[PDB]
């Protein structure tokens, strides 16, 4: 599919905050797509990047990489104080079925909302 | 048998039932306080975005009202009736 | 883990500082909620924390914090919406209400 | 918190799959927990590893790493026991500044959780079609 | 003493099943006894070995269990994998009777404790 | 899992006595747990060690019991003799759950059989 | 014992401030337990760490180490300004009795509230 | 302040023990005070040492160090005088920033004092059982 | 003979007695001001969380009231009646 206004609802603490996004072109150099929020500041925008990696003669392994980054706002023109970014990398073999990849993706999505992970992330309590 | 549905993120929350108990719809772990299991042991359905009480022992101490109250994310910032 | 509060306010005046109090039995506290009763309807929460004043209410109420005792202060009664008020905590696993006006 | 059995509901593309995870202790060499499927030969489970990391002389920011493995076993024609053929890794690593509150971390976690159900990501994963 | 058919029962993960043991005579080479089950082909046969030694004493008990699968090429079954086990008691010539029996009793009652039944059922080390 | 105070009871030659165990934390050097009894001086202290390994698996459980006498010259008690014990399970990565549990069950129930209680109580080898 | 909500009352200047704590898991690498306060900030939390050290082939000496650290808050997202941390290390020999260790601990606890130490700490007047 | 006799009440596990400390001056080599038991041979007392430290070219933060020693003497069977056999050290070191007020220091001191009576610490000390 | 008990941290404080004296319950070091030792020399018990005056010389200048006042940590922030 192409890039459209990816909208997310019922998100965050208390499960009420919503987030809208807009396409921001595709960089053809490294084959990376980019998203952003509607704020009019180049360095205070939520950014979502997705990409693939066709197998080369040096890798022979499909790679799907999704990155997220959120900056912070502090007024002292507001500046950026803290970065908080996360990376997701999938690896698939040439003979990976559709069922296998979909299963991996959706079980990661479901397990990411499990109480173990929310206590391992929000309060950083080791398992 | 009481039931209610909402419009927020039904999963990743709690469903408070007090005139008693609360449930997390995903990986349902119930909590009982006040009395014993009593009359108000409860279940939850994540697919239908609702929670149910079967309300056994239909004798008279279940008379007036039960309020469906919403709790969000375990620890703080909850009880959004 | 019961709490106590002063009942029967019955303040018919406009300028009031009755300041309903909720006496915490245990010494933990640190998490108190205030509820109001509509005469013929449901209920809506006032302050989720001690005194941060959840939105949807005029900037005229404050849940005071003090040693082993908490109170809710009104600036001046608007002669309406004053029938019943509730106070409750959630710091301990068995939660409970607070009976009284 | 403590390790217990973790149940996952409504899995797979069709939405009707079940996965059950049992705790497998924490490795004291590096401090990484683990999980595993209920009944399987110890070479054919579905490993799920979680871990945190406090700052040191380097990497002053916090770090959370999650690795999962999904080996697929095909029984060789006329063979004794099944052998592992393919792999499907998936690495999820976070990064948090010491002063970052819980709000930002929770927002990142839930945004990542919700993205994996957006049409863009499911298409880019199932058929591997870029933007 | 005298090796005799010992029938220990009510064992197994379910606990319902039981097995019988048949003496197979000590060999003069190293004074090591042998016990076994006469149910099946000698290659696919559960074996128990107990060897009380002489001088500090050493009492060593080894139990092993073979499991087999029907290879397609050869009609006869073959051993696929072998599940060893080892118990090696030790003592001093001045050690009394009750102090000796304490080790055996604690080892017998600890394998029935959840701590080792979990550490030996799913191979998860204690944390 | 999580080491917790395990209280195995009704053991001993008479069988009336019992002991309690206190966790003492795993060391990072070799991933070996430790359990103990807090009753007495640390030198004169019963010790239990369980060490689940990683790859064919190895599960090794060691229990040792020290006994002391009051030396006339020195006021402090000293260790006189040390009663070792060793259990060394082994497995293959393809071994299932029930086949694993069979070894543990048979070893637990065989130490209660007369054959080994006699061979480990009075150090008389089987004939 | 295990980790629970360690609560402390009647603490501090004027003897009225109270402090609650929550468990935050046990790091298995260095065998260190950790505690924390209920604040939702990873770098503005009171931290209590306790641990032991089983004797190695290089130490031969029991070590119990308890650490405390308290940060400060200053608003200019609030930042950290001053650190104020303290360390307690006990050393015990293998034949240390229970009476001896308990006596050392409790007399340290009592002497830590003596007027000499309060004037040596709060105002840092040398003795 | 000034050194005097320091009396300690309600000591030991049973809560019925008494310890009396007499001043022993301050060592001018490094500026460390000392204390001692009332009546004992100078090789068998219960040394208690306290000291402070002002900043220098290094260690810009304040520092307080407390060391205590509890030797235990067993009379050798058929011997002239008792000999020291075992030791029990206990080192307590603080650290304070120059700008730190008295409130924080007092809070740290009283929290450390109260912790040593919590069930966790008494168990971890008497029987040496970790968490 | 007057006595009173409290609910705060009884140790590490002072117990003021003025219509005169004060005591630190641990390592009791008394303080006398105003008159001489007089009638109000005092003691303290840390175990029972209370302080006592025996009030010798029972003649008439001890008539109306004595107030039990609480002082905290020597120097500042005290007199919490």
């Amino acid at each position: 599919a192409k890039l459209e206004t990816v909208t997310l609802g019922n998100i965050g603490k208390d499960g009420k905050q919503t987030l809208v996004l807009n396409p921001r072109g595709v960089n053809p150099t490294n084959g990376v797509a980019s998203l952003s929020q509607a704020g009019a500041v180049p360095a205070l925008e939520k950014r979502v990047t997705v990409s693939v990696s066709q197998p080369s003669r040096n890798r022979k392994n499909y790679k799907v990489q999704v990155k997220i980054q959120n900056p912070t706002a502090c007024t002292a023109d507001p500046s950026v104080t803290r970065q908080a970014y996360a990376d997701v990398t999938f690896s698939f073999t040439q003979y990976s079925t559709d069922e296998e990849r979909a299963f991996v993706r959706t079980e990661l999505a479901a397990l990411l909302a499990s109480p173990l992970l929310i206590d391992a992330i929000d309060q950083l309590n080791p398992a | 048998i009481s039931c209610k549905s909402s419009g927020y993120a039904f999963s990743s929350s709690w469903m408070n039932w007090v005139k008693i108990g609360r449930i997390y719809p995903e990986n349902g772990e119930t909590n009982y306080n006040g009395k014993f299991k009593g009359k108000a042991t409860l279940t939850a359905d994540k697919s239908s975005r609702s929670a149910y009480m079967q309300l056994n022992s239909l004798t008279s101490e279940d008379s007036a009202v039960y309020f469906c109250a919403r709790s969000g994310y375990y620890f703080s910032s909850n009880y959004d009736f | 883990i019961q709490m106590t509060q002063s009942p029967s306010s019955l303040s018919a005046s406009l300028g009031e500082r009755v300041s309903l109090t909720c006496r915490a039995s245990q010494d933990i506290g640190s998490s108190l909620n205030w509820l109001q009763q509509k005469p013929d309807g449901t209920i809506k929460r006032l302050i989720y924390a001690t005194s941060n004043l959840d939105s949807g209410v005029p900037k005229r109420f404050s849940g005071s914090r003090s040693g082993s005792d908490y109170s809710l202060t009104i600036s001046s009664l608007e002669t309406e919406d004053f029938v019943d008020y509730y106070c409750l905590q959630y710091a301990t696993s068995p939660y409970t209400f607070g009976g009284g006006t």
